[PDB]
RNA sequence: UGACCCACUCGGCACCUUACGAGAAAUCAAAGUCUUUGGGUUCUGGGGGGAGUAUGGUCGCAAGGCUGAAACUUAAAGGA
RNA sequence: ACAGGGCCCAUUCGGGUCUUGUAAUUGGAAUGAGUACAAUGUAAAUACCUUAACGAGGAACAAUUGGAGGGCAAGUCUGGUGCCAGCAGCCGCGGUAAUUCCAGCUCCAAUAGCGUAUAUUAAAGUUGUUGCAGUUAAAAAGCUCGUAGUUGAACUUUGGGCCCGGUUGGCCGGUCGGAUUUCCAACGGGGCCUUUCCUUCUGGCUAACCUUGAGUCCUUGUGGCUCUUGGCGAACCAGGA
């Protein structure tokens, strides 16, 4: 076995639910994490940076190994967590869980000239940890993936493709560097255009749509 | 003193030298398409980058107005003559979805391989620096040719040749000169 | 959001405050969505048939909230008083 | 409204207020006075004639322990007195006394390398023919 | 009228809470909108010392200030 | 001559038949570096290119220079030394079994060329406009006024209407792999008109049709251009205001 916990999980091992666009929409929580396993499949991990430390014992020097994990596929879908841990093998692992319970929506689209098929972003973002400060900005066409090794990775997993970036910004900090970045395309959607204004008409939650099911 | 002859380099070296990441993309490259040394994947990449943004350029002018067209509509036809990009994706736009990969195809070194008359990529090549293949009937002795797609079908061998003619080819001057 | 040739080309469309036209961008708990309700001529609440409105997390913190809806369902068709337009 | 004057005629108070700034930046300090031509051994220059004098024992900075191998010069200029440092093994040897020199730099900029205390240059020929060669044996001395 | 209560606001002097952001971090509604790198502009620093000394030049009656070297030395000094 | 890395059988050998290989017996072929008749070349020779004669068996006709802890490819081999010699660009070895020194074997890197020192470059987003840092790391002047310097809210024809044509892209290839028409998308661009400066006057200039004196080849016609007469001025000469 997988098994479930709470009224939102049951519902999808049943397959009530279907697609992650349902959850984005009614804006749900996620506690567990097969919640997105059974859906998306396509997802594969990453592993960034393997770092020691420390907490300091009474005659000793205390050690773990922060992983920290990036998660998705192509399509506009990332995944981000931070699980320290001791020995590698908790540490790795169930930070891979960590990230897939912080998968989070993009909004590929376009640079211009509309054509046919998301490359670029939507819109200008950026996002702020500490010190970084990161300002993506829609580049068109193949242009490039222009940033550091690891930003470029995040934004590969996330195609996405195309985009001008820059820092500022202490980018010796992998770790509060992606924190950022990763706060502003979790952000693309949390921005009015004008082709969203048309007012959509809100649907009806899963949490008394499939009443009976989720429950013993 | 005279006129001081003008002359661009035309590779644009990496931003980064060192990465078993873009790296272990070159090597998936020569290889498969030949080639030689790096100061070919740099050749190309200057030539992407350089139309790439006649295009930027442009897009940024309104569209219709006299430049965009003319170039647009001249730049394209420059590449319809080269094959590299179709008929049917030229609005402009899109020249921008032209990779690397694209080009290598309609260089000589390869169009030879398809037109076998080559056993491997290579076996494609000696038989560019030999003199071997030819156009119309004209030799060409330089892998970086960049096929015109509306030569093509003429790609040979030539009389000169030894593989299409004028002479057998120096080591046969000898198994008939010792029975 | 959308191609050349009329297809939707995107994740989804966000579903937006009902007192306030901001965004609802995924994770956000706060968050609710109400399903009130209304009488039919008649003390029974009618079932299967209800109302909508949409809470950000936005204002949840703001105590805002008791004072936006006491806005709107006086403003829709239900209520009568508490609320005014004219403090 | 941050400290500066911003509104449109506010051109000659900008073109100032950097120029003033840019001073202390260390960099534009070496490029007014140059420095580069009056002080320090070359000049304005990369490379440069000597001819040696001893050759001097210098030992280690610490965290190390290492008695290097450098020497004295004159130069064919200033004529400053430099030391400069040797490469490779003993090379040291090779360098016989009041022999010519051709002595450059140490790729840091004034400033002063790893180990080695008030110490600026590499010997990188002698009589003119490597070092390199006169320690891989592609030639030999005069 | 006045004190008061509450409702609202504009301008303060701060504070809590989050972190979507930023950071080396400690923490920060600004240290946010920075490799997706650019709203306006004035000062400053570019290893540690030698030393804010020696020198000149200058303001002061003096204490002293502002200006400000280099030779030499050194693989660390430092931050959390 | 063995060793093999396969294969077809192995009721146990082991052979075997496609293969690299350690070899300290190996034998036939091949050349020019050097030497050198001649021709060449050369004003005159040297050389080159040619070529008769010659010239390859390891002790030759012998390839070196720099390392073999890390950086950084590669010796926890043997011998000596014992914080002394010495090495080591920096971290550092060495104070009795040294993976660093001296040296043997062994291997690694460049290789008719390697090293060595100096200067400069990239590395250097550690001089920076693109691209830095200034809460404590080295840095926001003690705070304010100011002549230069530098920046500086918005608003002064938009829209629509008709044209006509380019040359990319489709649909016919019209044909013994390119010529172009209807069908037709993209896209520029000149007209002209909707209250619409085009410094503008004297000629010459007209170049265009508001002209139409006649008309009709053919799909039962806003598909096709031969001709002088009233009248288009910026297709432009050339003096000025």
């Amino acid at each position: 076995g997988w098994v479930p916990v709470t009224k939102l999980g049951r519902l999808v091992k049943a397959g009530k639910i279907t697609t992650i666009e349902e959850i984005f929409l009614h804006s749900l929580p996620v506690k567990e994490f097969q919640i997105i396993d059974t859906l998306l499949p396509g997802l594969q991990d990453e592993v960034m940076n393997i770092k020691p430390v420390q907490k300091q014992t009474r005659a000793g020097q205390r050690t773990r190994f922060k992983a920290v994990v990036v998660v998705g596929d192509s399509n506009g879908h990332v995944g981000l967590g931070i699980k320290t841990a001791k020995e590698v093998a908790g540490a790795i692992r169930a930070g891979i869980i960590i990230a897939k319970l912080s998968v989070i929506p993009i909004r590929r689209g376009y640079w211009g000239t509309n054509l046919g098929q998301p490359h670029s972003l939507a819109t200008k973002t950026t996002g702020k940890c500490g010190s970084v400060t990161v300002r993506l900005i829609p580049a068109p066409r193949g242009s490039g993936i222009v940033a550091s090794p690891a930003v470029k990775k995040l934004l590969q997993l996330a195609g996405v493709e195309d985009v001008y970036t820059q820092s500022n910004g202490k980018t010796r900090t992998l770790e509060n560097t992606l924190k950022a970045a990763f706060v502003a395309i979790g952000n693309t959607y949390g921005f009015l255009t004008p082709n969203l204004w048309a007012e959509q008409p809100l649907p009806v939650s899963p949490l008394d749509i499939y009443s009976d099911e989720a429950s013993a | 003193p005279r006129a001081p002859r003008t002359y661009s380099k035309t590779y644009s070296t990496p931003k980064r030298p060192y990465e078993s990441s873009r790296l272990d993309a070159e090597l998936k490259l020569a290889g498969e398409f030949g080639l030689k040394n790096k100061k070919e994947i740099y050749r190309i990449s200057f030539q992407l980058s350089k139309i790439r943004r006649a295009a930027r350029d442009l897009l940024t002018r309104d569209e219709k107005d006299p430049k965009r067209l003319f170039e647009g509509n001249a730049l394209i036809r420059r590449l319809v003559r080269v094959g590299v990009l179709s008929e049917d994706k030229k609005k402009l736009d899109y020249v921008l979805a032209l990779k690397v990969e694209d080009f290598l195809e309609r260089r000589l070194q390869t169009q030879v391989y398809k037109l076998g008359l080559a056993a491997s990529v290579h076996h494609a090549r000696v038989l560019i620096t030999q003199r071997h293949i030819a156009v119309g009937k004209q030799i060409v002795n330089i892998p970086s040719f960049m096929v015109r797609l509306d030569s093509e079908k003429h790609i040979d061998f030539a009389p000169t040749s030894p593989f299409g003619g004028a002479r057998p080819g120096r080591v046969a001057r000898r198994n008939a000169a010792r029975k | 959001m959308e191609n050349d040739k009329g297809q939707l080309v995107e994740l989804y469309v966000p579903r937006k405050c009902s007192a306030t036209n901001r965004i609802i961008k995924a994770d956000d708990h706060a968050s609710v969505q109400i399903n009130v309700a209304k009488v039919d001529e008649e003390g029974r609440a009618i079932p299967g048939e209800y109302v909508t409105y949409a809470l950000s997390g936005y204002v949840r913190s703001r105590g805002e909230s008791d004072d936006s809806l006491n806005r709107l369902a006086q403003n829709d068709g239900l209520l009568k008083n508490v609320w005014s337009y004219s403090r | 409204g941050k400290g500066k004057p911003r509104g449109l005629n506010s051109a000659r108070k900008l073109r100032v207020h950097r120029r003033n700034n840019r001073w202390a930046e260390n960099n534009y300090k070496k490029r007014l006075l140059g420095t580069a031509f009056k002080s320090s051994p070359f000049g304005g220059s990369s490379h440069a004639k000597g001819i040696v004098l001893e050759k001097l024992g210098i030992e280690s900075k610490q965290p190390n322990s290492a008695i290097r191998k450098c020497v004295r010069v004159q130069l064919i200029k200033n004529g400053k007195k430099v030391t400069a440092f040797v490469p490779n093994a003993g090379c040291l040897n090779f360098v016989d006394e009041n022999d010519e020199v051709l002595l450059a730099g140490f790729g840091r900029k004034g400033k002063a390398k790893g180990d080695i205390p008030g110490v600026r240059f590499k010997v990188v020929k002698v009589s003119g023919v490597s070092l390199l060669a006169l320690w891989k044996e592609k030639k030999e001395k005069p």
